[PDB]
């Protein structure tokens, strides 16, 4: 047990155990939040749904800050299990992309609270590499819905556990991740992921066009 | 919207509105145009075609409206601004009004929690901050801004108390510790209060400095809001 | 005076509530409607999807990265509640101590970076408490036995079933998270919990020959007692027998408010069913929470008479509304 | 016309074309698109509690005060009398 | 015995009391009106920050659920507008439960509510009305109501109920019901029976607490 | 920030031009003076103290246990702990992740120099204390782990264990140690300020840089993890494919020399 | 190597008398001396309080610290930066035991000489000087707190711009009233008493000795800084890290002799390496012995 939460019997232990994808977007479907997005991706491999919610611009007064900042919580899925550290890494990754895409100068004393809910990931057949397009798709939508400034829509592909995020129509790269891909994938992946980004670009623009 | 001969009707993040420099002849004569961003736009840098390019790029999902601040004709300055809850699109700043409630009264000042920002009215928004949704931030109304007809000897106890709901214009950003308010204008002051020093019936303004209690029968003096 | 004016301009409902929820609530009330702009005795509709999150959602897929025993997504208004029920294993009438409890964490998200807040913890414990006193889960049901798993040298393995030394009982958790809470959430958490609980299955559990003489050699750097017996028990979910549960003791919740209208305070006693907006949560201080079960049995009523007049006449109407809502939900999802 | 204009056109047509305009097959098993349109009580994904138009009557009650109050935000006699008290005092400041 | 109450026992605190109900024993202190913490500053209102700490082991989630139950009852008991922008910390320490803490909270809660009233009387903080609370169970053996039950009787409960009522105009006209927390199975004919009995059994308890405060206050305040 | 507005523009100009001169004044291929001190714990398997030129100090320590590896899928555990930060601030745990992934088994590092028979692996407990930080630690930690893991001595097996020797726990020779050879990656940090790609930023450089790219060298080639990072919040920009390809090319050339100088003290 | 320097060591963690460096040890029992700083006493018996030498500073034989935090004094001219901006004063970091104060009656301002500012606001302060900005300011009066009231008041004083930061210990530079001067290649060093060093291209204020009035605290980095200008500043700051390394005084002539000696090496990144920093300090000492001072 603990003083902040009920944790039941503590000598108790867990149970031991025995474009190729479609992204369909949704926004503005739940309220107590400045904007929300929903991304569900279906593929042969795995089907996944990611919820995001973005809270604020919030004022953080009692101190003057040079410019605003972005704070990313990833929350462990209810059907996916990951180490806390990996979630931190990915939070750190996404922050550094968003730092580059969100313009921050129209908002003094700002903190923005971004929540990434990695709710459902299910296989019909690392892992954390694959859901990075979907996280980036979700969060961008949310910043757009709320009315937070952005340089270009952010969006990425995943080619062979390698994730490359671009802005400006494939022209500039705002981040690169390679983890357990093969040596010298560079050309295949960049070509393949450009296709992916241009393809999900317009999908996000068309979600934003129903409102 | 059209404003000349080069504007998009609908814009989105990362979409060009217009070139940084323009030109059109009106009356046989070129008028160089010089475009700059305002809120909801940014001027963003580019290289295209082997040369630097600079351009006016929308940041926000909306209608592309022109407004002003103003070769062998004048240059005309056209500001570009794409206007589209919405507390994510305004923070307290100058010329936005806020809805505030007094969380502590003091000798030459009043701490007033910000519960809402008004759109820059007829178009209104509510802050995402709440005392039930957690987090607080405050700004200050001073003794000098209470009125402006006489104001250097009218103390804030003579016109305010805790728990009163007040509409005030953010005067400046000021210091990083507070937002500087003004209640001085004749459309700012107490929106409503409760009689008996914030404990009785709900009372509204029946003069600009009196709020008539419907349950005690008496006037409870304030500074008041007006349309 | 007598000419009139100096009333401020009209603010939208939301802005009006932030300004004064006492005020905004009463104004809504005069037209006979809730602040959510619906009549008093209508509620929020409830839509559930079940087995879209549970391990046992399919028959042809059993995957080892999943363990979710029973699961429900329930949406009411905009307020969405996601319930996952998860086991563990602990080696061990009408009396309260023969009924067991779920040991939940209820997490609420209202824009708070934390997740250890005073509002969510009070929910979770009260929720453990409701489940105890409603008497749903008799401890015989988590009290399972184990068969034998014996590996053969014939290159096959036989896991031998009893009819489903030492003994074991399971424990039950619920990881319930909440996105965009706009009113009292308690009843949402309770509604979803039941649809999940009635979807719970439990894994099977097995032990080796001479389990009571299997060694532990895990502890080291003692000082005695660094070699001993222990029992070790894996769970296998290649078969899962379904939860044995007391149906009569299933309840489904509702929420109520008692409030007064005064005509000079938007310048008797009125009953609201259920609360949906900020303005209703803030200023409806007299409230009754009922869990009603759909045979005219009640497993909790909690009245909090935060200041306003309650005649029992209001209480008498709410106990009927709650059972009829219970009967509606029941038939609606056939569970 | 100008080189500027041509580059501008090429870029802008490139962005406009990027989006294109395809419909979206749903294939929604979560049911979020119905939730988005909560609508009235005779809607989709809402229970019924009033057989009348729920929203519209509320909206109408909004509609009757708003043109009246916004225009008559300083036309009443209380305000007019008060404006004069401000205006007289105001004058020595300006001059 | 039945009940016993004392006030004034603690000397360093603004007010205090010792409430004993048979086996169950709660000692209470009200401290304040005192200087607010900034997170517990409320504009027109006195703040309440209540703490219930059990005898056995260390306070957990349970005591927050109790805090809420206590806070509900106490918010119209204490005149909120009496002190604006001040905090009052009410600290209720349980010296014996004499039952099982997770399972039953019936006696524990009733006792805290009464020790809170007394402590507040000693404190001098405004009180609109008299509040007491009584514990009511139903035992399965006769399948009927037993008022003010012992520890043994609690074990053999099928259901348990606390009520608190606000006492005006002679402390004998029920103004309102500030709590009625009815846990376990009940049907309506029992429940209105629990009010009825409840009424009269509360009003006795009010008489006894009323009497106690007079006798203990009267040698202090003299003329 | 902690620098001046004036200072940041001077730097931006300095660095962004063709020569890319900087307070050290290095060409982009050069590295500041580092000092390797090793083997100072007689109690540990191996230990490492590295003092760098900005006055940053990491102390890296190698402890062990031998364990059955068929109940494990991890062999190397990094615990990072930075003086003056707690055990759960965002940067600390993100460093723990990076480092654990760099050192992940069968991925740029051996999972067969750590096994003494094919049932028993040594679980190496990497435990990292940063004595002072005010610049990024990961490169220095990478370099410290190299020297460490080539100073890692393990217990020498008493006798050649089989996996059917007698089916009891492996048991070590009393005094005799085996030298541990094993080639860990070396993390190298590249910095982009305009179109200029520069090896090894100093503190000063990190504060004006648009982005950097973390890449690693294992086994005579470049390999995963690859990660971009943004080394400020407030001087950040985007970058081009061609500059990312030039940073590949640069490490491939300038990495080998460094590994060979670092290997033998 | 060619590309890296590694000072190589293995096998270990790391690599007479003097006047009273332990308090608890008997300095003097004389009742007329040892009354000042770095002592305490019971009676007149003074047992030290700090580590250092005994030596006569002022009028009193007194324990004098061996090394410690920078100590302000009146007449000093120091280079230092803003830590905090308030409603009435900036808090200045000089590297001391607490922060020094710089306030509104004590500050020249761009836009006039004192103009562009009509009321006190924390904002108006903040626009000129941001946190972390660097500026050369003179000590107006030393107070007994520790705190030093500073002032900027000339048009040479105020912001330091167009340069690169460098820093040392404050006891391995000469203590003088001023030490700010022109050096060859036409860069100017601005060198306080506190160890902070700014090195910039010769601008109007330092060019007028052989000004500005809208550029006193206004941000501006000239585009007219060129290649050879920048390299001169990298070489200059480096040779200064050689004399720093070698734990000797820094006088303006040592910098010019050092700068010239370093040119046998043709690339500027070769001059931060240890073998060379020892050569440069060895050259300067060798010059001091041959010359006679």
């Amino acid at each position: 047990q603990d003083r902040r939460r009920l944790l039941g019997p503590a000598a108790a232990k867990p149970m031991a155990f025995s474009s190729e994808q479609e992204l369909s977007l949704h926004t503005g479907f739940i309220e107590n939040c400045n904007g929300s997005a929903l991304v569900e991706a279906r593929s042969l491999g795995h089907q996944t749904s990611l919820i995001s919610a973005v809270y604020g611009p919030r004022s953080i007064r009692g101190s003057f800050t040079s410019q605003g900042t972005i704070s990313i919580q990833l929350k462990n899925g209810l059907l996916e299990k990951y180490n806390t550290n990996e979630l931190k890494e990915v939070s750190s990754f996404l922050m550094g992309i968003f730092n580059s895409v969100v313009n921050l100068s129209r908002y003094p004393k700002s903190g923005i609270d971004i929540f990434v809910y990695l709710t459902y990931d299910k296989d019909l057949t690392s892992q954390i590499s694959s859901l990075i397009p979907h996280c980036i798709t979700s969060i961008t939508l949310a910043l757009a819905d709320a009315g937070i400034e952005l340089v270009d829509m952010a969006g990425a592909g995943e080619a062979n556990g390698t994730v490359v995020s671009f802005i400006k129509n494939g022209e500039e790269i705002v981040g690169f991740w390679k983890d357990d891909g093969d040596d010298e994938d560079l050309l295949e992946c960049l070509d393949r992921c450009k296709e992916q980004y241009n393809r999900y670009r317009d999908l996000m623009i068309s979600c934003l066009m129903n409102q | 919207m059209a404003c000349n001969f080069q504007f998009p009707e609908i814009a989105y993040p990362g979409k060009l509105i217009c070139p940084q420099y323009g030109t059109e002849n009106k009356d046989g004569e070129d008028i160089i145009f010089n475009y700059v961003p305002g809120p909801g736009t940014k001027l963003i840098q580019y290289e295209h075609n082997g040369r630097t390019l600079e351009a006016i790029t929308a940041t926000l999902v909306g209608t592309v409206r022109c407004e002003e601040e103003k070769t062998r004709r004048t240059v005309k300055n056209i500001l570009v601004s794409v206007l589209p809850n919405d507390f994510a699109n305004n923070l307290p700043k100058e010329g936005d009004i806020v809805l505030t409630r007094v969380t502590r009264l003091s000798l030459q000042r009043a701490n007033v929690e910000i519960l809402a920002v008004e759109d820059k009215a007829a178009t209104f928004s509510v802050s995402q901050a709440s005392s039930d949704l957690g987090e607080t931030f405050r700004g200050i109304i001073r003794s000098q801004d209470v009125r402006s007809t006489d104001r250097d000897r009218v103390k804030v106890i003579e016109c305010f108390k805790p728990g009163d709901i007040v509409r005030a214009q953010v005067l400046s950003l000021g210091d990083g510790t507070n937002y500087y308010l003004t209640t001085a204008r004749n459309d700012l002051g107490v929106v409503f209060a409760r009689a008996a020093n914030g404990a009785g019936g709900l009372m509204y303004a029946t003069d600009w400095q009196m709020m008539t209690s419907p349950v005690t029968g008496a006037t409870e003096k304030r500074k008041c809001a007006k349309p | 005076l007598e000419t009139i004016e100096i009333h401020p301009i009209t603010f939208p409902p939301e802005v009006l509530a932030r300004i004064s929820p006492e005020l905004s609530l009463q104004r809504h009330l005069s037209l006979g409607i809730r602040p959510c702009l619906r009549k008093y005795e209508e509620f929020r509709d409830v839509a559930i999807e079940n087995n879209t999150l549970s391990r046992y959602a399919d028959a042809g897929n059993i995957d080892t990265k999943n363990n979710i025993l029973g699961s429900n997504v329930l949406k009411s208004g905009k307020t969405i509640v996601i319930t996952s029920i998860t086991g563990g294993i602990i080696e061990e009438e009408d009396i309260i101590a023969n009924y067991a409890s779920v040991y939940p964490v209820v997490e609420v998200e209202r824009g708070r970076v934390g997740a250890c807040t005073d509002e969510e913890m009070t929910i979770s414990q009260k929720l453990h408490d409701s489940i105890l006193h409603s008497r749903i889960l008799p401890k015989k049901a988590l009290k399972v036995k184990a068969g034998v798993r014996s590996a053969n040298e014939d290159g096959t393995f036989s896991v031998l079933y009893p009819d489903e030394k030492r003994k074991w009982s399971y424990v039950l958790y619920a990881k319930i998270v909440v996105l965009s809470r706009t009113g009292p959430v308690f009843d949402l958490c309770w509604n979803s919990l039941m649809y999940a609980l009635q979807s719970v299955k439990l894994p099977r559990a097995f032990i080796d020959e001479r389990a009571s003489d299997l060694r532990m050699t895990i502890r080291t750097r003692g000082r005695s007692a660094t070699i001993r017996e222990t029992y070790e028990i894996i769970c296998d979910q290649t078969k899962s027998v379904p939860l044995m549960i007391n149906a009569k003791n299933i309840a489904f919740a509702s929420n109520y408010g008692i409030v007064e209208l005064d005509p000079e305070c938007q310048l008797n006693t009125v009953l609201i069913a259920d609360l949906d907006t900020e303005a209703e949560e803030t200023s409806i201080h007299s409230t009754i929470s009922i869990l009603a079960a759909p045979s005219g049995n009640y497993k909790q009523l909690t009245l909090m008479g935060g200041g306003a007049k309650i005649t029992p006449e209001m209480i008498k109407r709410s106990l009927l509304l709650s059972r009829v809502r219970a009967d509606d939900l029941s038939t609606r999802f056939n569970i | 016309t100008d080189d500027f204009a041509f580059t501008n056109f090429i870029i802008k047509d490139k962005k406009n074309s990027l989006s294109t305009s395809i419909p979206l097959s749903s294939q929604n098993s979560s049911f979020l698109s119905l939730k988005k349109h909560n609508n009235e009580l005779l809607g989709i994904f809402v229970p019924c509690n009033l057989p009348k138009t729920t929203r519209k009557v509320a909206i109408e009650n909004f509609n009757r005060p708003s043109p009246d109050d916004i225009i008559q935000s300083a036309q009443l006699n209380a305000f007019n009398e008060k404006l004069e008290n401000l205006n007289i005092k105001s004058v020595p400041k300006a001059e | 015995m039945s009940v016993q109450a004392e006030i004034g026992i603690l000397d360093h605190v603004d007010g205090s009391s010792e409430f004993v109900s048979q086996d169950t024993k709660v000692i209470c202190s009200v401290t304040g009106p005192i200087e607010p913490k900034a997170r517990q500053e409320l504009p027109t209102q006195l703040a309440l920050e209540i703490i219930v700490r059990p005898a056995k082991g260390v306070a957990t989630t349970r005591e927050k659920v109790l805090e809420d139950k206590l806070r509900a009852v106490l918010t119209p008991l204490i005149t909120r507008h009496c002190y604006p922008r001040q905090l009052c910390q009410i600290t209720c320490q349980i010296l014996e439960s004499g039952e099982d803490e997770a399972e039953f909270s019936l006696r524990e809660l009733s006792c805290c509510i009464n020790a809170a009233f007394l402590a507040l009387v000693d404190a001098g903080i405004a009180l609109n009305s008299m509040c007491a609370s009584i514990p009511i169970a139903i035992i399965k053996d006769t399948s009927d109501i037993i008022v003010d039950p012992t520890a043994e009787q609690l074990k053999i409960s099928l259901s348990v109920h606390t009520l608190a009522l606000e006492f005006v105009n002679g402390g004998k006209v029920v103004k309102n019901v500030l709590l009625l927390d009815s846990n376990g199975d009940f049907n309506e004919d029992q429940l209105f029976s629990l009010l009825e009995l409840g009424e009269q059994k509360c009003q006795e308890l009010v008489t006894n607490i009323r009497r106690i405060i007079q006798d203990n206050i009267s040698p202090r305040l003299v003329v | 920030m902690s620098l001046s507005v004036a200072e940041k523009s001077y730097l931006y100009d300095s660095l962004a031009s063709t020569p890319s001169i900087r307070p050290d004044g290095r060409l982009p291929h050069q590295f500041r003076p580092i000092e390797i001190f090793t083997d100072f714990l007689p109690s540990s398997n191996g230990s490492s103290r590295i003092i760098a030129s900005d006055g940053s100090e990491c102390i890296v320590s190698i402890k062990s246990k031998v364990v059955d590896h068929h109940v494990e899928n991890e062999l190397l555990q990094v615990d990072v702990d930075i003086a003056g930060q707690r055990d759960d601030a965002l940067v600390v745990e993100t460093i723990t992740s990076l480092l654990n992934k760099v050192l992940k088994s069968g991925s740029g590092v051996d999972s067969s120099k750590l096994q003494l028979t094919k049932k028993y692996s040594f679980k190496i407990f990497v435990d990292v204390l940063v004595i002072s930080s005010h610049s990024h630690p990961i490169s220095l930690i990478s370099f410290a782990i190299y020297s460490a893991l080539n100073s890692t001595y393990l217990p020498k097996l008493i006798s050649a264990f089989d996996d059917l020797e007698v089916e009891e726990l492996p048991t070590f020779h009393d005094y005799d140690m085996v030298k541990l050879d094993i080639n860990p990656p070396l993390v190298f940090i590249l910095a982009v300020v305009g179109n200029n790609m520069l090896l090894d930023p100093a503190a000063n450089e990190s504060e004006v840089a648009n982005n950097g790219l973390i890449i690693s060298w294992s086994n005579g080639k470049i390999t995963s993890p690859i990660r971009s990072v943004a080394l400020n919040d407030s001087n950040v920009k985007s970058f081009k494919p061609h500059l990312l390809k030039q940073g590949l090319a640069m490490v491939e050339k300038y990495a080998p020399d460094v590994v060979r100088s670092l290997e033998n003290l | 190597s060619e590309v890296i320097t590694i000072t190589k060591r293995n096998g270990a963690f790391q690599n007479s008398d003097s006047q009273i460096v332990t308090p608890g040890e008997l300095v003097t029992d004389d009742p007329i001396w040892m009354r000042g700083h770095g002592t305490y006493f019971l009676d007149n018996m003074t047992y030290s309080s700090v580590a250092g030498t005994v030596s006569r500073v002022n009028r009193l034989l007194s324990v004098i610290p061996l090394k410690g935090r920078y100590a302000p004094e009146t007449g000093d001219h120091v280079v230092g930066r803003i830590a905090e901006v308030g409603n009435k004063r900036w808090k200045v970091d000089i590297g001391g035991k607490q922060h020094a104060v710089l306030m509104l009656g004590s500050v020249n301002l761009p836009g006039g000489i004192l103009r562009r500012k009509s009321e006190s606001d924390e904002l108006q302060m903040r626009s000129f000087l941001k946190e972390g900005d660097l500026l050369n300011a003179e000590v107006q009066s030393l107070f007994q707190d520790g705190s030093a009231s500073l002032h900027t008041r000339s048009l040479k004083y105020g912001k330091l711009r167009n340069g690169m930061f460098c820093q040392v210990p404050s006891s391995l530079i000469v203590r003088a009233k001023n030490h700010t001067h022109n050096l060859p290649g036409n860069i100017t060093v601005v060198l306080g008493v506190n160890g902070y060093i700014w090195l910039r291209k010769t601008s109007q204020m330092d060019l007028a000795r052989d000004e500005s009035s809208w550029q006193i605290y206004s941000d501006e980095n000239d585009p007219s800084i060129s290649n050879n200008i920048r390299q001169a500043i990298c070489r200059y700051a480096n040779v200064i890290k050689a004399l720093a390394f070698c734990e000797i005084g820094i006088t303006q002539q040592r910098i010019v002799s050092a700068y010239e000696a370093s040119m046998v090496y043709s690339n500027v990144g070769e001059l931060i390496e240890k073998n060379v920093m020892e050569s440069i300090g060895s050259d300067i000492l060798t010059a001091e012995k041959m010359r006679g001072n």
